[PDB]
């Protein structure tokens, strides 16, 4: 229970933050990602990798859709900075801009399975670059040819049970980490 | 104590899989779920009132659009009305012309279709397909992208995979910001390798768009469709935006396809509790509904969800049977990690492949499945020798031929130094003599010196900013001693002119010369007829390396 | 009226194919492209030419692929960025009611587009229903 | 300078198999070959006087015995007439009943039934199969052997076999003396697997049928035949001498059926200038004029032959379809290995699969290949999660079936316990309480105490020299405790009694139940007829090993 | 005569069966193994289950297999290493045509086998016009 | 150019022999085996083997028949002990003996791709150890499974180019090596 609701988010007013957006199950329901990595853990090297640049990292909970795209594009909306990083529970992770199609974005991790903890702090460290308007060089590709064989149907099935948590039309809840 | 038989069973690749109990309530089930809608249709003065079980005042969008565009109601009362079973017997019966199956086949509605095609066993539904293909030809597609977006081997493997057969090739980005880059080297390489392959950039719709309107690409295909209305929303999309979209790459003289899966829904996390088939019928009637001549399916990227369930694979072959009877151009996948084993993705391939389709895959991997940048495809260029070898064992046409290693080195060097000289006389981040050199030899992108991708990001977006168009790489290949490369590619921003290759299953073949399902009509009937392996194309199949003279 | 013995129109037809600065395809060669006697402008595909294909495809049994022709034959006279501010105003969430009706009355009374201004109406009209309007998410 | 490409494609396994150019000349060409003759037959009072071009004056062994015995001369001139294209039209129609077509094949002269089938590509081969197949439902064989020729590794094995589904299953020997050992083993434990699995000992046919006439095999295979006189000759037999052999098996109540196979004459020095497939249909037409029931072919032991050439798997297929069509059962290979790629031999063994055969394979090998004596298997143990896994994937009987490591392993256990009382109730080389518990958990030789194979190859060589029978193995059986062995062994030679089994496609199931082609008739015509997989059968493919449960 | 109707025999008409020493199916049973209330010549097939077979065979459209049966319980008359003696005879190079009709004789006379032995003369004269006599290799 | 043709051969009478019959071309038309051991060396260490033993070695040429089988089956017939060793120029080798039918023997090399000299020594001499009557231990089983799919068309081809030299009732040459 290392997450609590503390109300409807606002819009930030400085380019001093960046938001992280999770899905509906997000610490929740699902507690770890697709390879049992702990969302606890996950959180906290973003929350890093982001303060370790000079940045606020605010987490919000968003309801709308649990789609990684329209997660992120709802914190991209609120990050006084613009820039938004999405997560599922099951661990895809996205970085994105306001601005930005809800299908376009700064970068993208779209095979769960091959992120660490370290990737993780990397992409918050990036996020922060971006807020801060740098150009940062991209979190290095990850790509292997037997991670949908290995874990899509696993993927497909965590997807499911959180899609379960979408609530239309709410607003998404900024958060309080223990 | 443990088996030593089966520790050694545990020890196979194919235990790496992921395998699922099905899942009904979820639609975790491949294909024959005891949700889906039995076939019906109402209608009341030329308009849907009722559709496979739903009446009009449930009708979601996708309803809205199928029962609108997607049904000949004019026969519907009728083919509705005609026996399944002795419906999906025509499919497989050599002598029952395709042209007596499609007017009927049209007028079904996605539920009774899919029944008509569930009564049947994969050896049924390739004797169909076979028939019921579009294009008397049967062809091919490839991918070609790498892990660096290195235009110089991009190029080069364009090349080489244009020389074996590929008449359609892919490529996508590991850096979004390379997209005009790779297109431009995508498109150069094929038409060095053969005069008429279309090529193709995969990227976001407005962005792809976009980018087919500069002139760097052929035709577009990753058009996604969805078939529950949840799932097709998180995929940014309506029936009617996307429908809007295909007309737009038609006004602009672009071929496109939609693509769709079966799986994806399940992937997405809606299914409405229906199987994959199903809702896959539903993919296919929209992309009849928007006037849309072609579709990319067969699960496509979604491989891993009905290879999970029972009946999966043959579910992949009925989608791709259900495609072609609603005559529609099939690129029917098998471009897709599904498996760790061998064995079992020469299984699923096969189903395609022995009966051929318009592209019996629509994306084998031209580059080691390292370089793919769509995660992997069932075949890759490591397995060339393989499918050569294959086709010569059982006489079978799968659209590629055995090739001489001086022929490829040749090809895909003289692909690199086209692109040299466009980089240079567009002034782009140069590519050197070094890069030629190992473009050439290259296996895949381990092989190739690392480029400046900052250099070559700024100048790819300014193509974009700037609008530097498709006449601007004739222009250097004409000015940069390339003036034979420099027509071919003229030539095919000249197909877009025409509307010839907006057709159903168009592929540009010889001389320029458009070869569609429009005047390159299948005619099975039977043995002895139809498309026949033969004559020189037979010669040219059987010719693979180690095959020593007897004498 | 154009049949499937019509076509390929590059082959029996090459004539009936021009653009709309009225080049023809004999005029699209290496030498008017490096004189600029021919620019990107000059290569676009003509209404006459998608619906001629439109007619062809009618002939070859398929009504629907006919009237994607259509559509796209209206919309060549569209410019390419109004194409995609009208694509992406159907996506979902983007646009008010009103809004597409009035990208349906400009396509209609701006470019005599009435097959793809009728088309944007029925999706204005279903939008309401599926509440796939901006707001609606 | 080298082509990485062409490195990397030098390495793979396929390009270490053996291929060659045809050499027509040498009948080096799987089939249509121009040197085929011409079918013709010309009849005068009810004897031939023409066949195939040849007049009787010219006639050779083979000759004579397929004119007199082995086509049906009611109709030969009327289906001499018909036209091929149009019979090979009949064959994959799935409205022309099997029943309409045998008295029209078996009527056929064996240049005319080459002639129709090489009209066809494989999917309407397939297509065609399914329906001729003789017995309604498919079947399977296995290999159980051993390179130590090691009876206790070979009950267990043959148990494991039995108990995954295989109805049939063959031993043999590295060294001849060794034979009734293995003949006892296999029997034993296939009858502790499964009761009603029948077995055979494949040796010299002299040899054989002795150890037939004792009561140690139930049924034999290799009883071979030849496409040109002079192969059949140096094989030390005539189309006479083999068929008083099968009569003689018949007289003792044994099923037998003949082996032949496409190569085996160019593999033994004469071809006579013809293709491989035009001999073994010679062959064919050998087993159906002696009489004999049914036959092993799709090349079999010679496969490197017809695959070392251009359609030489699709003439594989085209020969099993062949034997089918002429009404006789089909042991469709699959059985042996031809090459070093897993996505080939894959290929190779969907031909038959995918259709449905007599027995899929004519011997998976049910141990890893190094311990299989009929120098490898297309297929082996390592496989058995592949092969179930695509069965699943497309709703295809292979005839096998997902099993429990549990259920195995106390399977193996009372089999070697049953050969070990066995062996020491017949007094001859005990079975060591270490060499049982090693082959409960063996998955090979390998892991197997070494055993005293002279002392056994003279007691082994005693049994038939002090014409040792099958009772003295039911009797050491039930007075070790073995009840049920016993009697499931005699309840094998009941049905030996009673003939029933030696019809067509004959194989025992469930209670003693027989299942032929006489009462388990195909009956297919087309989409929801026939053989369907469902019911328990499918719940049985479908829960294969590995599936999680969504929940 | 036996039709496809009754078939398999064990579960239609089980009493058509018996054997070498006739009892019937009931009466194989591992007591009377160990007893030897039945022993081997109790369980040969018999001339007549064979004939009944053939018969079933013919039913079933297998001409050519009935023939074999037929042959079969001719055979069941000839000792078992008669059979073998027989079976080696016709084998390449192994006989005088003079050795092979007195097997045909002795075959007719002996065991009234008329089937095989027109079988054996019949090879006899094949094996002198294509060379298969002792001698001929 | 090893053998020498040397008068067609007859019967030994006595159990102290051992004959070794070659295909015909064995030595001439084809002279290594199917993987190139030489003819000559082949020939060399079976002839070694058997005297080691103690056996005398004979070495006949056969024309009847190109078939291992058969052409060992020639010899056993002329050799005093009743033991033959048939070797086709491809390599293929099986250990006879007069009484077996032709196409049973005592030891069988069914796969010559994996017989080495080693092999082919080791042969000569259990040959020579069955011609004593001595019960020798089978020599150890060569199992390959990719030995067809890589040689069993090259076999096929050599097989047929030495059966090109068959001769009807043609009676084996002595041979001196
Ligand atoms: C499977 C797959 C993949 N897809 Co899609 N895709 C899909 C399918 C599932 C998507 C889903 N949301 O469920 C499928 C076919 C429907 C699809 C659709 C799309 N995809 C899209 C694209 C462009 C891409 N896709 C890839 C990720 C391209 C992948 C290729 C690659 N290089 O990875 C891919 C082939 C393999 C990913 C995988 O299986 N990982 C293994 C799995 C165990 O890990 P995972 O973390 O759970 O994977 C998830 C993510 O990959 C995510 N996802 C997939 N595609 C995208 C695209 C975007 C923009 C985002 C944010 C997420 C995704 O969905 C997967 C399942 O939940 C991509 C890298 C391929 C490429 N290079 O062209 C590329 C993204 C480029 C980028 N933005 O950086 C589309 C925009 C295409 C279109 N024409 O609409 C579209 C977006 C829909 C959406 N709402 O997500
Ligand atoms: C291919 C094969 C094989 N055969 Co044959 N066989 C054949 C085929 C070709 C044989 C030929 N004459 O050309 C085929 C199907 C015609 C055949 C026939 C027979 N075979 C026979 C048997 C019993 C055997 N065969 C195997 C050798 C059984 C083999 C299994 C094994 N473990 O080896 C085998 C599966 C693989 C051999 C191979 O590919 N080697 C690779 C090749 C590159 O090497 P190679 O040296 O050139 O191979 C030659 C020899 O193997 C030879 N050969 C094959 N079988 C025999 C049998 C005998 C008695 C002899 C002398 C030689 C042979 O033929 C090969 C090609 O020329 C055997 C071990 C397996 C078995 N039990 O079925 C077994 C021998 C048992 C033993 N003696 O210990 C037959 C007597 C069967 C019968 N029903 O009569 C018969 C003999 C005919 C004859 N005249 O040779
Ligand atoms: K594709
Ligand atoms: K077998």
């Amino acid at each position: 229970g290392f997450l609590t609701e503390v109300g409807e988010a606002r819009q930030g007013t400085q380019q001093d933050e960046v938001i992280i957006a999770v899905g509906p199950a997000f610490g929740l329901a699902q507690t770890v990602n697709i390879v049992g990595i702990p969302h606890k853990s996950i959180l906290r090297e973003v929350i890093a990798g982001i303060e370790e640049e000079g940045i606020k990292a605010r987490v919000i909970r968003c309801f709308k859709s649990s789609d990684v795209a329209f997660v992120a594009v709802e914190g991209n909306r609120l990050s006084g900075s613009g820039i938004s990083i999405g997560i599922q529970s099951k661990g895809t992770t996205v970085i994105h801009q306001q601005g930005l199609p809800p299908l376009s974005n700064l970068e993208l991790f779209p095979q769960a399975p091959l992120l660490t903890l370290e990737t993780y702090r990397q992409i918050g460290k990036n996020a922060a670059r971006y807020a801060k308007r740098e150009s940062p060089q991209p979190v290095p590709t990850l790509n292997d040819q037997m991670a949908r064989p290995k874990y899509q149907a696993k993927s497909a099935i965590l997807h499911i049970k959180e899609t379960k948590y979408v609530v239309t039309g709410k607003n998404p809840q900024e958060l309080r980490v223990a | 104590m443990r088996s030593k038989r089966f520790e050694a069973l545990a020890k196979r690749p194919v235990n790496q899989d992921g395998f699922v109990k099905e899942w009904i309530e979820e639609g975790f089930i491949a294909m024959e779920s005891p949700n889906d809608p039995k076939p019906s249709i109402k209608i009341v003065n030329g308009a849907v009132t009722e559709l496979d079980g739903k009446p009009v005042s449930d009708f979601d969008l996708i309803d809205h659009f199928i029962a609108r565009y997607g049904i000949n109601l004019n026969r519907a009362e009728e083919v509705m009305a005609m026996d399944s079973v002795k419906l999906a017997n025509m499919l497989c019966d050599p002598n029952v012309k395709r042209s007596e199956i499609v007017p009927l086949t049209t007028a079904m509605t996605p539920a009774k279709i899919v029944e008509v095609v569930s009564h049947m066993n994969v050896v049924e539904m390739m004797m169909a397909m076979q028939k019921m293909r579009a294009r008397r030809t049967p062809s091919q597609q490839a991918h070609v992208t790498n892990v660096k977006d290195n235009p110089v081997q991009i190029a080069a493997d364009a090349a080489e995979g244009a020389w074996r057969g590929f008449d359609e090739q892919e490529t996508t980005v590991a850096v979004a910001r390379y997209a005009p880059f790779n297109a431009i080297a995508l498109l150069v390489g094929s038409q060095v390798g053969r005069p008429g392959v279309l090529t193709q950039c995969s990227l976001e719709e407005a962005t792809e768009l976009k980018l087919g309107m500069l002139g760097h690409t052929c035709y577009a295909e990753t058009i996604s469709v969805y078939g529950t209305e949840p799932v097709f929303t998180d995929g940014d999309d309506t029936p009617w935006s996307k429908g809007f979209l295909a007309s737009s790459y038609a006004s602009r003289g672009l071929k496109m396809r939609f693509t769709s899966g079966s799986g994806s829904e399940v992937q997405m996390g809606y299914a409405e509790g229906k199987s994959m088939l199903y809702l896959e019928a539903r993919c296919i009637y929209i992309t009849k509904a928007a006037g849309v001549q072609g579709l990319q399916n067969g699960s496509v990227s979604c491989i891993g969800v009905p290879s999970a369930v029972p009946s999966g694979i043959r579910a992949v072959l009925a989608e791709n049977l259900i495609c072609s009877s609603l005559d529609l151009e099939c690129a029917s996948s098998n471009d897709q990690t599904f498996t760790h084993s061998d064995m079992r993705r020469t299984a699923r391939l096969l189903m395609q492949f022995l009966p051929g389709t318009d592209f019996i895959s629509s994306g084998y991997s031209a580059v080691p499945n390292y370089d793919n940048m769509f995660a992997g495809s069932n075949e890759d260029a490591e397995d060339f020798d393989d499918y050569n070898v294959i086709q010569r064992d059982l006489k079978v046409d799968g659209g590629l031929r055995p090739v001489r290693e001086e022929d490829v080195i040749a090809i895909r060097n003289k692909a690199a130094r086209a692109l040299q000289a466009v980089f240079a006389g567009m002034g782009l981040p140069p590519i050197t003599d070094e890069e030629v050199e190992a473009a050439t030899y290259a296996h895949g992108s381990k092989d190739m010196p690392e480029r400046n991708i900052v250099e070559d990001i700024k100048f790819a977006q300014e193509i974009i900013n700037k609008n530097r168009n498709g006449l601007e790489v004739v222009k250097a290949l004409a000015q940069g001693g390339f003036t034979d490369v420099a027509q071919d590619m003229l030539n095919i921003q000249k197909a877009k002119l025409t509307g010839d290759y907006l057709h159903t299953s168009a592929i540009i073949v010889g001389d320029g010369q458009v070869l569609s399902a429009v005047n390159d009509v299948n005619d099975y009937a039977g043995p002895a007829t139809g498309y026949r392996l033969q004559g020189e194309r037979w010669e040219e199949i059987k010719n693979i390396p180690g095959a020593l003279d007897p004498n | 009226s154009a049949r499937v013995s019509d076509y390929p129109l590059a082959n029996k037809h090459p004539e009936w194919v021009k653009t709309a600065t009225n080049k023809t395809l004999d005029d699209f060669t290496l030498e008017n492209v490096l004189s600029n006697k021919v620019t990107a402008q000059d290569m676009r595909i003509t209404p006459e030419t998608l619906r001629l294909q439109a007619s062809i495809a009618k002939d070859a049994g398929r009504d629907r692929l006919a009237m994607n022709f259509e559509r796209a034959a209206e919309l060549t006279a569209v410019p390419d960025d109004r194409i995609l501010e009208i694509y992406n105003a159907l996506r979902p969430y983007r646009s008010t009611k009103e809004e597409l009706l009035a990208i349906a009355d400009d396509l209609e009374s701006r470019y005599q587009a009435k097959i793809c201004a009728a088309f944007v109406r029925e999706a204005a009209t279903l939008y309401v229903e599926r509440k796939k309007l901006k707001g609606d998410d």
